[PDB]
Order: C-alpha cells, then sequence, then structure tokens
C-alpha cells in the first residue's frame, strides 16, 4: 500500500507544480468586461479594441431583420427613418454565449469579456466578476431620443446605476465609453430634437467653467455631452467612498486610441487600488 | 393558456395532513438518529479524519 | 382567463390552508433540543487560484470535485488532501459541477451555453471531454447525475433539461418557471428532484412524465439553493433573503421556517445530514450555520472561512460536511 | 530611589515591545488571509524587534540600573552583537518595505511578475545574511576593537563592557545600517508622494465634486526622529572624541530601541490587522 501513497503523492507534486505554473499566467493577466444594450455599440468598441460569403450572409439578414422591423413598425401607427426614433430597435441599416478577447499593450497582457446577454434583465451573473480589474461600460449617448416601448438614455442610466451600487461590485471601477459622438453632434445640431425635451434638467444646465472642447466642436454640441457626462459622473459619484471611480471617455465611431485609453485607466485603477490599499490617499 | 390548465391539474392532487407528515418525519429522524456521525460525536479511531 | 386561474389559485390556497392541521413546531415541542454540537476543521484544503461556486462529493466518501474561476477543475482526496486529476476548461467561468454515481465521469457547468462531461477512467489515465451539451441558451446553474448516461442541467433561460450522454440531445425539457432556475437535487430514487428560480418558487418536476407535479412558491425572495430531505418527501431552500425554510411533499406546504434577527445575509448552499437532524446552511456572511431541522433553533456556527460561502457538501456516509467559499481554500469539517 | 524609575521604565519599554511584537507575529502566522507576500516583510520587521526587545533589551536594562556586568566577556560580546545585528535588520527590513510600496504603486502592471512568495523570501534572507555578516563576522574576530590605550583594560576586565569602537566600524557600520537605507527610503518615498499628489490633481480635475502627506509623515518622521541622532553621535563620538559623553550615546541608543517597541503600532494599521486583533483579543 506505500508504493501506491508514494505514487499518488507524486502526482500531487506534479499537479501541484502544473498549477502553480498556471497560477503565474493566471496573475499576470488582466480581466475586463463588456456592457451595454445591443445598439449601444459595443461591438464597434470590440473592432477598436482588437469567410467572405459568411461576412454577405450576415449582411444579408441583417437587410432581412431591417425589413422585419420595418415591419413592426408598420404594424404600430426611406419615410420610415424619420419615425425610426420611436420604432422598434434594430442595426442602423443605413447602408441601403459569451466573447472572449485576448490582447497585450506594451507587454501587459489583458483578456476581454463579453456580456453575452441580450435580454440578461436580470444580470444576476455580474456577482461573478470580482476579480476583473475594470467594468467597461459601453453606451451610445446619442440614444436620447430613440425611445424604447422610459428613454434608452435613461435605461442605460439605471443601469449603470444598479451596477455601481452592488453589494459585490463595490471594490470593481468601471470604465466609461460614450459612442455616436458625431451622430449626438449631428442631433443636437439639428432642432428636430432638443434634449431638454426628454432631459427637463438640461434647460437649467449650463456648460462647466472648466471644460476642454475639441476646435470644431459647435458649443452646443459640447454642452449636450457634457451634461451627460455629467448625469453620468453624478450617478457614480453620489454613493461612492472612494473605492472605485468611474472614467469617462468621448469616443467616435472610428477611433485606435481605445486601447491606449484602457491602457492608462487600467493602470491608474491598479495605482489607486495599492494607494488606498497602503492609505496613502 | 397551457399554464391554467397546468394549474387545475396540479391543483387536483391528494393531499395528507400535515401533522401526519410531521409525524412521520419526527418518526424517521428519531428512529435514524443513532446512523448519523454529525449529531453524535465520531470516536476518534472510528473516524477516518484525524 | 385571468379570472379563472385566479380561482383555481385561491381554491389551491384554501385547500392547503384547510390540510394545515398543526405546524411542526406544535408537534415536535416536547422532542429532545439536540444541543450545541462542536463541529471542527479536520482537514483544510487548498490549491485553488480563485473562487469557487460549487463541488459535490463522490459515492465513495474520500474523493472531491470542485470547479472554480481560475478555469481549473482538480480532483481531491479528502482523506490525504492530495491532489488527483486537475482538469482545465475551455471556459474560464463555470458556475457548477457533478460527479458521477458510478464515479468514472465528472461534468461541470458554465457561464457559457455549453456543459461538458469529462471521461475519469479512460486508458492510460487521460482525461478527455466526452460530449459538450448544447443548445440550451442560457448561462448554466446546476447539474447532477441521474447514471452514467443521463444529466439534468439547470440554466438562466427558465428552463431545465434532461439530456442523453450517447445522443448528445435532450430527451425531456421542462419548463414553468417565470425567472431563471438556479438549483436542483435529485431523488434517492432518481425519480423526482425538484428546482429553485429566482421567481422563488421551487417546483416539483417528474423525469419520466416532465411535468410539474407540485409548485411551492411560498417564498419572497430568489431561490439560490435547495436540497432534498433523506426521507425524499421534504426539501429545503435555500435563498438571497435570510429566512430558510422547509417545505413538505405529501403536505404540498410548508412546514417550518429558519429566520433569526442577527443574519442580515443570504444563503447561497443548503445540504441535510444523513438522518436530517441537522440543516447546514451556507450564507453570504463569511459563516455558516447548522439549523435543528426538528426544532428550527439554531446548534452552532462556523466561520472558518474567510469570503462568503458557496458550497456545501455532505457524505453519502454522513461522515464530514465539507464546504467552501469565495476564499480558494476549501475546508472539510467534522 | 531614583534608579527604580529607570527600571520601571525599561521594564514597561520591554513588556510593550514583546507585547506588541508577540500580538503582531501571531496575527500574521495564525490566519491565512494576513499571509501574503508584502506582509513577509511585516512579519520579519516584528522578529527582528521581537529579538532584540528580547535580548539586547532586557540586558541593556540591567547594565543601565546596575553598572557592573556580571556575565561573561563572551556572552557581552554575544550580547552585543546580537543587538547590531537586530538593529541593522529591522532597518533594512523598513527599506525594504519602503522599496516593495515604491515597486507596488510606481510599477503597478510589473509589480505582480517581480514580487513573488519566492522573491520575497529570498530577499528577507538575503536581509538577514548581509545584517548578520555586518554583526557577527566583524565583532565576534574581534575586528571592531579599538587600538587606544583606554577599553583596553575593560576588554580585559569582565565587569566592565562598553561599545568603544574604532574608526573604521563606526562608520562602516553607520552606512551599512541606517545611513543607506535612509537615503533609499527617502527617495522612493518622494516618489510614491509625488505620484499621490499627481492621481488627487487628477481626481480632483475629473470630478468637481492631505491624507497621504500625514501618513508619509508619520512613516518617515518616526524612524528618521527616532534613529537618526543616534547614528550622528556615533559618527561624532569617533570624528571628536570630546564631544558625546556616555549619557547622552546611552539615551540615544535606547531611543532607537523603542523605535522598534512603536514601529509595529505604525505599521500593522491594515482594518484586516485590528480585526484579527480583535478575533484573537
Ligand atoms: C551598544 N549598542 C550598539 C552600538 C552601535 C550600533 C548599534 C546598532 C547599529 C549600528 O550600526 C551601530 O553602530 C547599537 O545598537
Amino acid at each position: 500500500q506505500r508504493n501506491e501513497e508514494k505514487a499518488q503523492r507524486e502526482a500531487n507534486k506534479k499537479i501541484e507544480k502544473q498549477l502553480q505554473k498556471d497560477k503565474q499566467v493566471y496573475r499576470a493577466t488582466h480581466r475586463l468586461l463588456l456592457l451595454g444594450a445591443g445598439e449601444s455599440g459595443k461591438s464597434t468598441i470590440v473592432k477598436q479594441m482588437r469567410k467572405a460569403t459568411k461576412v454577405q450572409d450576415i449582411k444579408n439578414n441583417l437587410k432581412e431583420a431591417i425589413e422585419t422591423i420595418v415591419a413592426a413598425m408598420s404594424n404600430l401607427v426611406r419615410a420610415c427613418y424619420e419615425r425610426s426614433n420611436e420604432y422598434q430597435l434594430i442595426d442602423c441599416a443605413q447602408y441601403f454565449g459569451i466573447f472572449e478577447t485576448k490582447f497585450q499593450v506594451d507587454k501587459v497582457n489583458f483578456h476581454m469579456f463579453d456580456v453575452g446577454g441580450q435580454r440578461d434583465e436580470r444580470r444576476k451573473w455580474i456577482q461573478c466578476f470580482n476579480d476583473v480589474t475594470a467594468i467597461i461600460f459601453v453606451v451610445a449617448s446619442s440614444s436620447y431620443n430613440m425611445v424604447i416601448r422610459t428613454n434608452r438614455l435613461q435605461e442605460a442610466l439605471n443601469l449603470f446605476k444598479s451596477i455601481w451600487n452592488n453589494r459585490w461590485l463595490r471594490t470593481i471601477s468601471v470604465i466609461l465609453f460614450l459612442n455616436k459622438q458625431d451622430l449626438l453632434a449631428e442631433k443636437v445640431l439639428a432642432g428636430k430634437s432638443k434634449i431638454e425635451d426628454y432631459f427637463p434638467e438640461f434647460a437649467r444646465y449650463t456648460t462647466p467653467e472648466d471644460a476642454t472642447p475639441e476646435p470644431g466642436e459647435d458649443p452646443r454640441v459640447t454642452r449636450a455631452k457634457y451634461f451627460i457626462r455629467d448625469e453620468f459622473l453624478r450617478i457614480s459619484t453620489a454613493s461612492g467612498d472612494g473605492r472605485h471611480y468611474c472614467y469617462p471617455h468621448f469616443t467616435c465611431a472610428v477611433d485606435t486610441e481605445n486601447i491606449r485609453r484602457v491602457f492608462n485607466d487600467c493602470r491608474d485603477i491598479i495605482q489607486r487600488m495599492h494607494l488606498r490599499q497602503y492609505e496613502l490617499l | 393558456r397551457k399554464l391554467v390548465e397546468q394549474l387545475k391539474m396540479e391543483a387536483n392532487i391528494d393531499r395528507i395532513k400535515v401533522s401526519k407528515a410531521a409525524a412521520d418525519l419526527m418518526a424517521y429522524c428519531e428512529a435514524h438518529a443513532k446512523e448519523d456521525p454529525l449529531l453524535t460525536p465520531v470516536p476518534a479511531s472510528e473516524n477516518p479524519f484525524r | 382567463l385571468r379570472q379563472e386561474a385566479e380561482q383555481l389559485k385561491n381554491q389551491i390556497r384554501d385547500a392547503r390552508k384547510a390540510c394545515a392541521d398543526a405546524t411542526l413546531s406544535q408537534i415536535t415541542n416536547n422532542i429532545d433540543p439536540v444541543g450545541r454540537i462542536q463541529m471542527r476543521t479536520r482537514r483544510t484544503l487548498r490549491g485553488h487560484l480563485a473562487k469557487i461556486y460549487a463541488m459535490h462529493w463522490g459515492t465513495d466518501s474520500r474523493l472531491l470535485v470542485s470547479a472554480s474561476q481560475d478555469g481549473k477543475l482538480i480532483i481531491w482526496d479528502s482523506y490525504t488532501t492530495n491532489k488527483v486529476h486537475a482538469i482545465p476548461l475551455r471556459s474560464s467561468w463555470v458556475m457548477t459541477c457533478a460527479y458521477a454515481p458510478s464515479g468514472n465521469y465528472v461534468a461541470c457547468g458554465g457561464l457559457d451555453n455549453i456543459c461538458s462531461i469529462y471521461n475519469l477512467k479512460t486508458r492510460e489515465g487521460n482525461v478527455r471531454v466526452s460530449r459538450e451539451l448544447a443548445g440550451h441558451t442560457g448561462y448554466l446553474s446546476c447539474c447532477r447525475f441521474l447514471d452514467d448516461n443521463q444529466i439534468v442541467t439547470s440554466s438562466g433561460d427558465t428552463t431545465c433539461a434532461l439530456w442523453d450522454i450517447e445522443t448528445g440531445q435532450q430527451t425531456t425539457t421542462f419548463t414553468g418557471h417565470t425567472g431563471d432556475v438556479m438549483s436542483l437535487s435529485l431523488a434517492p430514487d432518481t425519480r423526482l428532484f425538484v428546482s429553485g428560480a429566482c421567481d422563488a418558487s421551487a417546483k416539483l418536476w417528474d423525469v419520466r412524465e416532465g411535468m410539474c407535479r407540485q409548485t411551492f412558491t411560498g417564498h419572497e425572495s430568489d431561490i439560490n439553493a435547495i436540497c432534498f430531505f433523506p426521507n425524499g418527501n421534504a426539501f429545503a431552500t435555500g435563498s438571497d433573503d435570510a429566512t430558510c425554510r422547509l417545505f413538505d411533499l405529501r403536505a404540498d406546504q410548508e412546514l417550518m421556517t429558519y429566520s433569526h434577527d442577527n443574519i442580515i445575509c443570504g444563503i447561497t448552499s443548503v445540504s441535510f445530514s444523513k438522518s436530517g437532524r441537522l440543516l447546514l446552511a451556507g450564507y453570504d456572511d463569511f459563516n455558516c450555520n447548522v439549523w435543528d431541522a426538528l426544532k428550527a433553533d439554531r446548534a452552532g456556527v462556523l466561520a472558518g472561512h474567510d469570503n462568503r460561502v458557496s458550497c456545501l457538501g455532505v457524505t453519502d456516509d454522513g461522515m464530514a460536511v465539507a464546504t467552501g467559499s469565495w476564499d480558494s481554500f476549501l475546508k472539510i469539517w467534522n | 530611589v531614583w534608579v527604580v524609575g529607570m527600571g520601571i521604565v525599561m521594564s514597561l519599554i520591554v513588556l510593550a515591545i514583546v507585547f506588541g511584537n508577540v500580538l503582531v507575529i501571531t496575527a500574521i502566522a495564525k490566519f491565512e488571509r494576513l499571509q501574503t507576500v508584502t506582509n513577509y516583510f511585516i512579519t520579519s520587521l516584528a522578529c527582528a524587534d521581537l529579538v532584540m526587545g528580547l535580548a539586547v533589551v532586557p540586558f541593556g536594562a540591567a547594565h543601565i540600573l546596575t553598572k557592573t556586568w556580571t556575565f561573561g566577556n563572551f556572552w557581552c560580546e554575544f550580547w552585543t552583537s546580537i543587538d547590531v545585528l537586530c538593529v541593522t535588520a529591522s532597518i533594512e527590513t523598513l527599506c525594504v518595505i519602503a522599496v516593495d510600496r515604491y515597486f507596488a504603486i510606481t510599477s503597478p502592471f510589473k509589480y505582480q511578475s517581480l514580487l513573488t512568495k519566492n522573491k520575497a523570501r529570498v530577499i528577507i534572507l538575503m536581509v538577514w545574511i548581509v545584517s548578520g555578516l555586518t554583526s557577527f563576522l566583524p565583532i565576534q574576530m574581534h575586528w571592531y576593537r579599538a587600538t587606544h590605550q583606554e577599553a583596553i583594560n575593560c576588554y580585559a576586565e569582565e565587569t566592565c563592557c562598553d561599545f568603544f569602537t574604532n574608526q573604521a566600524y563606526a562608520i562602516a557600520s553607520s552606512i551599512v545600517s541606517f545611513y543607506v537605507p535612509l537615503v533609499i527610503m527617502v527617495f522612493v518615498y518622494s516618489r510614491v508622494f509625488q505620484e499621490a499628489k499627481r492621481q488627487l490633481q487628477k481626481i480632483d480635475k475629473s470630478e468637481g465634486r492631505h491624507k497621504a502627506l500625514k501618513t508619509l509623515g508619520i512613516i518617515m518622521g518616526t524612524f528618521t526622529l527616532c534613529w537618526l541622532p543616534f547614528f550622528i553621535v556615533n559618527i561624532v563620538h569617533v570624528i571628536q572624541d570630546n564631544l558625546i559623553r556616555k549619557e547622552v550615546y546611552i539615551l540615544l541608543n535606547w531611543i532607537g530601541y523603542v523605535n522598534s517597541g512603536f514601529n509595529p503600532l505604525i505599521y500593522c494599521r491594515s482594518p484586516d490587522f485590528r480585526i484579527a486583533f480583535q478575533e484573537l483579543l
């Protein structure tokens, strides 16, 4: 019986050695999360952060889904694009599980996770994401007018409020992205939809005294963007105790600087966690 | 729809008074109490642990 | 349509009330209390890299199977605290694991749609996946084995399914939960099982018939854990609400509730003893609890773990209770 | 009756040091949650302070209270060597803790791979080895013995045993023990304070809606005020013999001693440490 025990102990030793070797790699890497509505633009960030016939078939399926959405809008009480704001949610169509992404920046291995749930209203599986360094919240700031049968942006704020105030995600920070900046600029420049029409606080809201506008932004676009950012930051910091912070970002549809922004945000998150752990901040 | 029919089917089931079920469960627990090594402390020699 | 359903619900509630003659506490008020029990760890296990969420004891009282979020499902021998097998997983996120009654198979769930079943006893001692169960359309939450060939899974699609390993397709699909089902526990005869969803309703299913025979929705908050009494006529449900309740199958109604003023946290795992006298229940707080089933009085507290306890396990022989937590270290309690 | 108060104070200091270090070590070793790569340095410092407060403090108090030293020459040399070893190990461990904090804050992504349990134990072993090399070796072989006529009879006499040292050993011991760790700690704490100030400025700029200065002040000033005068007079009395008397040297040395008791109070201030202390006591 001694030989069996010795062999089993040797197997234990080999398993422990392999487990330590894998633990080194596991501790080396970092974990992130993708979160937001289907129309928020998480796919655009995924492409930015990271079978031609199959692509054409997917495009044809998207066109068929656009036709189905047009039929669904016709069920409700080029001409359909104007009413598409209040119509059923669909892809842009203006041309006329879980996903894991592994990318490394500056020899630092990051690992990216997608939500994978279209209708995860309960979203109670979020309790298992406590080892992640940050939560990348992707929301389309231009969706302030596209209502869902409350506005989509208000639903985004409610989701963000529920996520920020969690009994498990207290130590988890949030990286925030605001896509559709050009779409928001186009919609605010035109008078078809006003921010004050659906958000009453914008009428009394004024641009911050200290703000950094791009050289090619009208004052109204900057006011709208900063109002949305200020609302998100207020929701974030209303109950914040310094353990975790929100990192707003103004990003366009196409931009290669998102990866560097995520890298800097994660580095700042780790630095601030280390500073608070030792009580130097 | 089918939910109403399923609930109606589930409602028509035999019922035994809670007193009888509680008495039977207590009798089983008392009869099989000695077999459990958790309620009665395990002897050191007979214990596979320590 | 709705009026008929409301009338039927009122009738079933009236029938349940009429069937309630004497409560369990009234009958067992004269029984001798179990008394304070001293439970101390005998062998503490270690080796995991992240938080475990579930584990399952073996048919033999020795072997363990536990899965964590590091992506590694490693099999342990509780008698010697030495690892036997280490099985890497395709998905880094898992929510459950199971151990075959014969012991030749190990299956684990995951946050993904896929449920994987692994082969333990093979030529040259190589571990590999036999089949990848697919098509459940939701994050999986629990897995148990009827035999070496049949496995029942519960997912976020509010449906419990019974699978066939050889064919790879679910034989029967159970539906009726408004919210997503989280936990299930088979009967000793492997003919009945119950499932606890997020809508506080714990329904009983029949594997052969495929229809929910009974439905117990007497709870308030979502149900996180569930387990049969060893007799098979009763089961206890864990929940995010601090109360832990023991239901009945022949009485079709709730018998007792286990609530204390101090405890305000949730419950993650519940498991009876061999005799059913002690109801161990892991809590969201770092400590678990032990309850007298026939008296609803707490008889101990175990604060060994440094994080939230996620899983409980009592051996088929009833020797030791093994509890894990979000801390990587496992502990065997006796 | 005048010496009664001094004896009571010495006994109280020894008891406080022993109790504090014993409690810190018991908390660090009993609970697995406190067992951390960065906590190994803390428990090494606690062990060094416990060893010093057990060996040097009681025998030094006995020497101070009663002028005659009843033990043998070899035992007094051993006591002096233990004193030097403990002081050097404590200061080197404080320097290593500061270096570890600087690596954790300034280089967050590379900190996980740089610091490991094996690496931490190697660092601690190297620290203790270099402390022993500068304490055991130059003292046991009588390399530190003076050359002038005075203290030669004291070396010969069993009753007299005082710290009389040649020119070479004083400066070398000071450099190995305090001066180099002082410079390293000052640099790696100025860098950390700059990083903390930058992070606080970034927080203030990002969100419109101190502690670091106080923490750094405590950590650096306690050690500096406790040890720097002793080493400066250690340099002075060799540079100028007539400047430094015996009483000043003894009192500064005992202030350096009691710094060891003060250390765990300001270093083991984490909330987890407080919870462990509450549970143990
Ligand atoms: C008599 N006590 C000794 C004397 C000088 C000395 C000490 C500690 C560290 C050093 O580097 C020293 O040079 C003191 O603890």
